[PDB]
């Protein structure tokens, strides 16, 4: 077992201790752990009705509820002084939004097959522009199948290192400086500022990355 | 021409239709209903459970237990900091 293996599995306890062990004996109250598990909940299931509800919008909310409370539990751990950046290599993103996009390409191949090639082309842009069209499309879902990991990973792993290049360059805060004062504080106020950024901006990113597998998943779905 | 009788024609039909259907839903769950919390099983001990009862409880739900867990994985993780670089 590896750093990555016991932060995985350490990962796998904490969360399911979140909800099977926070049930003392799973009455009906929903304590303010329960209901704030319900809050999200409902909050993934809304995504799901607004950005790709229409016929099987349930079908598809359990994977983006998963992959949620994944990236939710990854940037958790972030912030701790000794939290390791699972491994550190960042590259578990990249092959999640790259088998994530293959699955979606594979549902319109599936659903719709030669017609998926008909999404290049949605109301007009007739056959002078429909090669121009069918190139931009297709690019630009070449950089949706990286756009979620150089995302996700790459701010998880510029917050990281922020935090290491920061508590480096600070290490004579006061081991033998003399204007140690508030002054020589105000390093701490921004380390404590990019506390409070880097956990804002995971939560808001785990909302992006939710948000924007769902917008995939009806592009994938509904052709417009 | 006779006395028709509807005052006694009940039997085969309950009065009211609507909530009929709620009679059956709401008759049959205070049988097997909990007097005043009965069996709470507030007490176990499996090596965990004290740790639930303390802290992962519905009456304190603070967030001390996520700073605690923290602080053990930054003490765990000494050792391997140490051992690496």
């Amino acid at each position: 077992l590896t750093t990555f293996s016991l932060y995985t599995i350490i990962v796998l306890l904490v969360i399911t201790s979140l909800y099977t062990l926070t049930n003392n004996n799973n009455k009906i109250i929903g304590s303010r752990w329960l209901i704030s598990q319900e809050a999200i909940y409902d909050t993934i299931m809304n995504m799901t009705k607004g950005q790709i509800g229409g016929k099987n919008w349930g079908l598809y909310f359990p994977m983006i509820f998963t992959l949620f409370m994944f990236i939710f539990i990854a940037n958790l751990i972030s912030m701790i002084p000794y939290s390791f950046a699972l491994s550190a290599h960042l590259v578990f993103i990249i092959s999640l939004s790259i088998v994530i996009w293959l699955g979606n390409t594979i549902l319109g191949l599936y659903k719709h097959g030669w017609v998926f090639f008909s999404l290049f082309v949605p109301a007009g842009t007739p056959l002078p522009l429909v090669p121009l069209l069918v190139i931009i499309e297709t690019l630009s879902y070449f950089a949706r199948a990286i756009s979620l990991g150089l995302r996700l990973g790459s701010n998880i792993l510029a917050g990281h290192l922020l935090m290491v290049i920061l508590a480096g360059l600070t290490f004579n805060f006061m081991l033998i400086n003399l204007f140690t004062l508030v002054f020589g504080f105000v390093p701490l106020a921004m380390i404590l500022a990019i506390m409070m950024l880097e956990f804002a901006i995971g939560i808001i990113q785990g909302y992006v990355w939710a948000i924007l597998t769902a917008s995939y998943l009806k592009d994938a779905v509904y052709l417009h | 021409v006779s006395t028709l009788i509807p005052p006694k024609v009940v039997s085969s039909k309950n009065i009211g239709s609507a909530p009929n259907a709620k009679r059956i839903a709401n008759v049959v769950h205070f049988y097997k209903s909990l007097p005043q919390g009965p069996a709470p099983a507030i007490k176990a001990n499996t090596r965990l459970a004290r740790y639930k009862a303390k802290y992962f409880d519905g009456d304190n739900a603070s967030g001390k237990p996520l700073w605690h867990f923290a602080l053990g994985i930054i003490a765990f993780g000494y050792s391997m900091e140490y051992y690496f670089h």
